[PDB]
Parts: C-alpha cells; structure tokens; sequence
C-alpha cells in the first residue's frame, strides 16, 4: 500500500487539528534558514573576500532584485525583494531536505518517511499562497487606494472582459498553491512506489528520481518566487 | 439492485475526469504556445520583454480562465452532483 | 481526506512569518548594503 | 574561426579572423559562428556589431546603413558608414540622439550602443 | 527495513553523482566570483595609490 | 435500479465530453491567437492598438464556441432531455 | 431495465462526443485562422480589407461544420433515432 | 432488457465518435488551409486567384473526409448494421 | 442476455473509433499538406505544376491510412469477428 | 447471465478500435507533416528533389511502421483474442 | 453488487482521464516551450541566460495545469468524493 | 453470471487498446515532426545530412523508446494481466 | 451478482490504459517538437551543438519526467490498486 494522506504526530489544540510531521518539517526548514541567515550576518565581508554563504545570499538577492527591476522599480516595491527571497529559500530548502535518506520500513512493508516535504501538505502551500495573495492585494490597494484597486482588477487591461478578469484573481492563488503541492506531492508518492521494489533493485530508481527531484524542487522554488514577484508587479501599476 | 446514487456518482466521477482531462490539455498546450511566442520575442527583441509580458499575460488569462471554469464545473460534478437523489 | 485544510495552516504561516522577518531584518538589508558599497 | 570583413562604401574598413559576431538585424538579434548557414540580412537603423576575436577584446562598431552577408567561409558587413568604439565622443552622440531627423538620431543611437550605455 | 538499505544505496549514488559532477562546476563558479571580487578590491587599492 | 439513474449518468458523461472538448478548443485557440498577437507586438510595438481588433474577433469566435458548449452542458446536466 | 433508459444514455453520450469534437475543431480552426489574420495585419495594416475576405471564408468552412455537428447532436438528444 | 436497446446505444455512441472525429479533422484542416491562404493573400495581394485553386483542392479533400464520415454515421444510426 | 447484442455493441463502438481516428488523421494531414502547397505556390508561382507530385504522394499516403481504416471498420461492423 | 467470451470479444473489439484510431491519427498527421516539409523543400530548391526523398522516405517509414505494427496488434486483438477463454 | 465497487471503478477511470489529459498537456507544452528556447539559442547562443527566465515562466504556467490535475486525480483515487 | 475473469480480460483489452493508441499517436506525430525538421534542414543545405542524422537519430530514439515501452506494457496487460484471479 | 474486486481491477486497467495513452502521446509530441528545434538549430548553426544540447536535455527531462510519473501512477493503479477490497 501507499497510505496516501497519512499524517503522523497529529495532535489537537484549541479545538483544531495539527499535523505534527508537517509542523516538524516546517520548523526544521525554518531553523536551517535562520542558521544560514545568522551565518551570513556573522561572515559579512563588505571589504573582505565573501564566504560561500555570502555568495549564495547575494546571488539570490541579485536575481530577485533584477526580476523586480525588470517588472517594477525597487523604489516602488522594496519589500517584495525580501518576501521573494525568503519564499524562494524556504521552498528550496523544504524540497531539498527530502533528498536526505529518512525513509525506513513501516513494519508492514510500507515505507515511512521520518522527514516529509512540508509542501506535500495542503496546509503549507495554502499558507504560502494565501499570504502572498493577501500581500499583493494589499499592495495594490495601497497603490490604487481602497476603492481604485478593485475596479482596476475587475476591469483589467480591457474592460469588456471583466468576467474573465474576475476568474483571474481567483486563479492566481489556487494555481500558485496547487501547482507547488502537486510537484511535491507527486514526489511523496514516487519514492513510496519505488519502495515497493526489493532493495537490490529499489536503490537505482530511487536514486534517479531523487536526483531529478532536486532540480524539480529548485525549479518549483524559482517559479513560485518569480510568479510572486510578477503578481506584485501587476497589482502595483498606474 | 444497484444503488441509484452509486451509478449517478460513478458517472459524475467519469464526467469530471473528462472535464479536467480536456481542461488540462487545452491549458497546457495554449500556455505552451503563448510561451513559444514570448521566448521567441525575447530572443529576437531583448528589450521588448516589458511590452510583451502584457499581451502574453492577457492570452494566458483567457487560457487559464477556460481551465478554471472547467475546474469549477468539475467541482460541481463531483461534490454537488446534479441530479443525485 | 488530505486536500482539506487544517489548523497546521496557521502554525505554518506563523513560522513562515518569523523567517520572513529575520530575512527582512538581518539578511536582505546587510546584503543590499554590501552590494551598494561594492 | 570566421573571417569578418567590415566594408564601407568608400573603403574596406576592417578585416580579420574572429570567433563570434553579434549583431541586430531587421528580424532580430543574431549571432554568427564559424559554420553558420549562408545568410543575407539587413541591419537595423542603429545596428551595432560586436566581434569576439581569438584572445582579444570585443570590437564594438557602430553601423549606419548596414547589411550582413554570411558566406560558407566569411562574414561581410556592408555599411554606408561605421565607427569603432574608441572614435565616438559621448556628448556628440548624446545631442544627436533624441533629435528630429531619423538618420542622425539612428546614427547617434548606434554610436551610443557601441559606446556601451544604450 | 530492506527499503531502508535500498534508499541508503540510492542516496550513496546521489552523493557520488553530486560530488563528482555538480560540485566541480559550482565550486569553480564560487572561486571565479571570489577571484573577481578580490581583483575588484585590489584594483580599488591600486587606484587609490595611483 | 430506476432508469433515471442510468439517464443521469449518461447525461453527466455527455456533459463531461462537452466541456472537455470545449476547454481543449478554447485553450488551443486562445493560445494560438495570443501567440500571433505576441509575435505581432514582438516586432511593431505601436501595432498593439490595431492588432487588438482582429485578436478580439478571434477570441470572440473561440469563446463563442466554448460558451455554446457550456450552455449545452448546462442543458444536459441540469435539465436532462429524455429524463423519464 | 427500461430500454428507453439505455437508448437515452447512449444518445446523450453520443451527443456529448459530437459537441466535444465540434468544439475542438471550431476552437482550433478559428484560432489558426485568427493567427493568420493577426500576422497578416501586423505585417501590413493596410491589408486588413483584403485579409478579412479569405478569413471569413475559412471561418465559414469551419463554423459550418461545427454547426452541422450541433444540429446532429440536437437530433441525437431531443429526437433520438430509434428511440423505441 | 431488449437486445435492440444495447445495439442502438452502441450505434449512437459509435455515431457520436464518427461525428466527433469528423468535426475535429474538418475544423483543424480547414483552419490550417485558411491560415495558408490568409498568409498568401497578405504577402501577395494579387495572388488571390492563383491561390484559390490549391485552397479549394485542400478544402475539397478535408470536406470529402468529413462527408464520408457523416454518411457512415448516418448508416450507423438509421440503418444500424447487425440490428436485431 | 444475448451475447450477439453485446458483441455487436462493442463492434459498433470499435468501428466508430476506427473512423473517428481516421477522420482526424486524414483531415489534419490533408490540411497540413495543403498548407504547404499553398505556401509554395504563393512563394514560387511557376512551381505550381511541379509541386503537385510530392503533394500527391503525401495525400496518397494519408488517404491510404484513412481508407485502410474505412475497410477495417466495414469489416468490424458488417462482418463482425467473433459473432456468436 | 451471458457468455464470458461475448464480453471478452466486445472488449477486444473496443480495444482494436482504439488501436486503429490511434494508429490512423498518428500516421495521417505525421505523413502530413513530413509531406509539408517535402513540399516546402521542393518549392525552395527545385533541384533538391533527388536528395529530399531519402530523409522523407526515412520519416514515412518510421511513421507507417508504427501504423502497421498497430494494425498487426489489432489483428491479434480481434482475430485471436488473448484470454478468450 | 457492492456500491463502493462501482464508485471506485468510476473514480479510477476518472482519475485516469485526469492525469492522461494532464500528461498530454504537459508534454506538448514543454515540447513547444523548449522548441522556442532552443530556436532562440540557436539564433543567438549568448541569449541563453536571458532566455531561461521566460522559459521557466512558461514551464511553470504549463506544469500548473498538469500538477493541479495530478492533485485532483489523487483526490479521486485516494479520497473518493461521495464514496458510500 | 458475468464470470469475473471475463470482466478482467475485457478491461485489460481496452486498457491495452488505449496504451497502444496513445503510443501510436505519439510515435507518429513525433517522428513526423522530427522528419519535417530533417527534410527542411537537408533542403537548405546539401551536405547537412551527415551531421543532421545524429540529432534526428537521437529524437527518433527518444520517441520510439517511449512507444516501445507502451508496447511492452500493453503486452503485459493482455498476456499477464495484473490483478487477475 | 458480480465480484466487486473484478469491477475494481477492470476500472484500474482502464485507468492505467488511459494514463499510458496520455503519457505516450505527451512524451512523443514533446520529444518530437524538441528534436525538431534541435535539428533546426544544428542545421542553422553547427558550432552551437554543445550549447543547444543543454536546453534540449532540459526539455527532454521535463517531458520524460511527466511520462515516468504517469508510468509510476499507472503501476500503482494496476499492481496495487487503491480502493481494492
């Protein structure tokens, strides 16, 4: 079997259910990100030779700044740079940590992952996507006031396509979330399926799929961050 | 003596499967074609990216609108199956 | 059912938020300053 | 490598081997390498030609009234006029650019693109 | 349990392919960036001295 | 089992086919027309205003077909013809 | 089972197939013709008048087949052949 | 249940497949031929008469396929072979 | 139930698939070949006669598959294998 | 209550119908594309007709092959149905 | 007959349609986007880095539909809606 | 009665039909497109054939391998049917 | 009276057949289109063969990945059918 949709360490608080495994994975990713951030803050070298951590962080910042400048001037969207970079690093680390060999036997022949990519959980992707949705809608309201922005989004670039435009504002968040979830959820199944093979043959397809999943996770992080920057750019114009 | 609701909901599941199959085919291929246009324009005219992202996104909007209308109707089919007793 | 949301949502959001804050207060500003100085 | 030859109406300006030739035609930007297929194209009003040569800096030439011809062996650029990067004075091209006449404006923009400011 | 050994072997293969093909180019890019920034600083010092 | 169940299942499958075809057609046609428009604007930026006019004609035909299909789906699923 | 139930389910499925095929054909054909029209307009704006002539001929050849498909679906669903 | 019921349901589904395939083929082929014609007219305004004949041959072929399909579907639906 | 009824329904659906696929393939292939011929004639008017030979080869290749499908559908429907 | 071979042969007939549908779609469209390439090449270079037929024949072979293997396997499905107990 | 049996059979067929359509769309869309990227690079090789970004935007937009369909297929197959 | 194995065989035959139909469509279209590219390239350049066969062979292999994988799995479906009791 | 397991596995085989059909179509079409682009590039500019093989292989990865995901989910459908009783 595959036990799709199973969650471990599930608990209850304030009359609400929480998936302990996904919370743990998110906390681990956040800890890694914070550790890298503090490593950078310690090893900043304005005049000295930058360290690998500084090079990585500055590469991310440079790419995101270039994207924003191409879309909308930094002077108009300064916060979008930190938002996009944190989104990108969060998703990238979440996807990449799955490569580590945390898969074992479930005592019934069904594989169990000690660490599972949080993006495979609908709550994680929904949190990210809805936060971004609220963020750039608030930014658009701020640019075009509390009233002007709704008319602009409804009318879009051509007014007479107002209905379709409405659908767009519904499609942007959903497409932002589900996509990511899918691309990670699929992984959570592939490895599981590969686990059905005997070890002496299970090793190889697992290696191939995980090696490809590394690039898939990098691509997904890049796409999600780029589309976030892009939706911000759309929401803040005129 | 099959449960009428059982037949109805199985038919609804097959119908929604068709809805999303068609929607995904259309959306994927239309987005791919619009992207072909976009990358071609960027390669030929590097400075035209800003003036191209608008029409490309309008056409992508129409393409995605079709797909997500299909999404809404598939959700109606499976969760609020019309005609189900 | 795995597609349904949960309380985890809020928790995840909170975690993301704090990370964002850190990145906005101890990573992006110093890095942008370093690039500007360079 | 490919034999670049920048040929003006009055005199063959430049010649010699090169590894890459970047330019901008009416269809769009184009890059030419040793065995590029035979080609005939028209350079844009404010075209610029970048020539990357074996172990040398890129030769940036502003071109006015340009035509590109890629042969089985050689790449020839026929220019009504052309100017190597070193010979452009910034202020003159700046003032000529954003003018009324189209020829002078295009020539100034080509000079600017050669300079490296765009 | 057997799947555990299988995925350990898979991860060993992943680590080998990484360290053998991905590490060299990324390390070279890192060294190129470090050398470029070091050269920029050296040029700044030389220009100030000049 | 009552015949109404079979008729409703058939209607649902028919509507599924209707909207699958409609979405395929709409997506492909809109993508192709948008590709043409992007290529046109990729060369002559000022051409955008005059290009919108035929582009919207194409989009109207495509979406006209799609929405006819939608109307027939609504007829199939909500008021199923022949529903005994 | 009521035979008319089977007949109506089959008729609904067939009509759905008819409309799905017609939708795909109409949408994609209109998209391709509109792509041609858009490219032609982009290359030379003045040509619009002469371009709209063959474009309408193509649109007719496509939409006529689509509407024939629609009519045959209408036959299938409302007045089902061999309804019995 | 009447065997003729199953026969007629199968015939209706088959005819729907016939019409869907014919619709898709006719729409795509006519759209492509019209794209060729429109591009030719755009490039050469005076080539209308020269191009009509090739375009008509292409149409003729596509529409012949469509009409053969329609005839076979009519045979399927109104004169179902194997009916009993 | 009568086995012949199930067999005939299956054969009718199969033949409908035969001809639907044949229709799609023939229509699209003929459209593409006609597009090529129209473009060639527009570019090179004098080659109008010369181009038909490869065009006839292409159309023959497409119609070969189409009519093979037609014959096999006739086999499926009129003389259904496995009837019993 | 019905003959198992009856439903088995019905399924085999539907399967073979799919075999031919896919084979015909692929063959027709691929041959159309290859012929379009051949026509464009002949129009562009009149004297290349002698040399173009080689790659054209290779492509047509690669397409009609797939088609005829599909035909053979449909014949297997119908005339000698696997698992026709 | 067990209702859940027919429910799950219908759900499996539905999910098969879901992800088959998704796979077709993703394959063709990635093929087309990669074709555009490869042609652009072949024109000007050092446009490679400049072109990956729109290429990945297009790849994301295409894969969106495919992976949304994959998620809904997982819902269909693993948590079947309306499964008595 | 409706012998279970008969239903299994019918489903397997239809599944093999679908597998082969999709495989044939993919193979035919892909080979046709690759051959179109090859024919155009050879038409432009006489001697290009020698170097063009290499990428053309790569594409043909990548497409035909996908088709033959479907072939093998159809053979699995109709000869060793999974889940058959 | 039908064995529910037989219905489940018949539906599973149909679904797997659809999955393979769609995946094969997608992989074939995408690989053919990418190979057409590669052949056109090699014909136009042979010296950029190495530079072109990179985006070509990226596209082939992005296509074959979806294809093999379809393969894995189909193997799930047929060999370990979800919902099997």
């Amino acid at each position: 079997a595959i036990h799709v949709g199973h969650h471990t360490l599930v608990f209850e608080l304030f009359g609400m259910t929480f998936n302990g495994d996904t919370i743990l994975a998110t906390a681990v990713t956040a800890v890694i990100v914070i550790a890298l951030a503090f490593y950078l803050r310690a090893k900043v070298t304005s005049t000295g030779v930058p360290s690998g951590v500084q090079l990585f962080w500055e590469a991310l910042t440079i790419q995101m700044r270039q994207q924003i400048e191409g879309s909308i001037g930094m002077k108009i969207a300064p916060f979008v740079l930190p938002l996009s970079v944190t989104i990108f690093v969060f998703i990238l680390i979440s996807n990449w940590l799955a490569v580590l060999p945390l898969q074992y036997g479930g005592a019934d022949g069904a594989a169990a992952e000690l660490y599972k990519a949080p993006a495979s959980d609908i709550n994680f992707v929904l949190a990210l996507a809805l936060f971004v949705f609220v963020c750039y809608h608030a930014a658009g309201i701020w640019r075009r006031g509390i009233v002007g922005h709704p008319i602009k989004v409804v009318k879009g670039h051509v007014a007479f396509l107002a209905p379709i435009n409405i659908v767009e504002e519904l499609a942007k968040p959903i497409s932002l979330a589900l996509r990511l979830f899918g691309n990670i959820f699929a992984g959570g199944i592939l490895v599981a399926l590969i686990a059905m093979f005997p070890w002496y043959i299970q090793w190889f397809p697992n290696a191939v799929w995980k090696t490809f999943d590394l690039f898939v996770g990098l691509i997904q992080a890049f796409i999600f961050s780029l589309l976030t920057i892009l939706y911000f750019s759309q929401s803040m114009e005129l | 003596d099959l449960d009428p609701n059982a037949i109805i909901t199985a038919g609804a599941l097959i119908g929604g499967g068709l809805i999303m199959g068609g929607g995904a085919i259309g959306a994927g291929i239309g987005d791919g074609i619009a992207g072909n246009a976009l990358i071609s324009g960027i390669a030929r005219q590097p400075e035209a990216q800003g003036r191209l992202f608008t029409p490309f996104f309008i056409t992508v909007g129409l393409v995605e609108a079709a797909y997500f209308i299909n999404l809404a109707f598939m959700a109606l089919f499976v969760f609020a199956t019309p005609g189900l007793q | 059912n795995f597609l349904i949301p949960n309380g985890t949502f809020f928790a995840v959001l909170i975690i993301f938020l704090i990370v964002l804050g850190v990145i906005s207060k101890w990573v992006v500003p110093p890095i942008s300053k370093v690039l500007a100085e360079r | 490598d490919l034999n670049v030859e920048i040929v003006a109406v009055e005199r063959e300006l430049w010649s010699g081997p090169a590894t890459f030739v970047f330019t901008r035609t009416t269809a769009g930007e184009i890059g030419i390498l040793p065995r590029h297929i035979p080609l005939v194209a028209q350079l844009v009003d404010d075209a610029m030609v970048r020539v990357e040569r074996e172990g040398e800096d890129d030769l940036r030439i502003a071109v006015d009234g340009g035509f590109l011809s890629v042969t089985e062996e050689t790449v020839r650029i026929l220019v009504e006029n052309a100017q190597f990067e070193s010979e452009i004075d910034a202020d003159a091209a700046k003032e000529d650019a954003a003018s009324d006449d189209e020829r002078t404006a295009a020539w100034g923009r080509a000079r600017l693109r050669a300079l490296g400011q765009i | 349990m057997s799947i555990f050994i299988g995925q350990l072997i898979g991860f060993a293969v992943i680590a080998f392919i990484i360290v053998k093909w991905v590490v060299p180019p990324v390390r070279t890019l890192m060294r190129n960036q470090q050398e470029a920034v070091r050269a920029a600083l050296a040029e700044s010092a030389e220009a100030a001295k000049k």
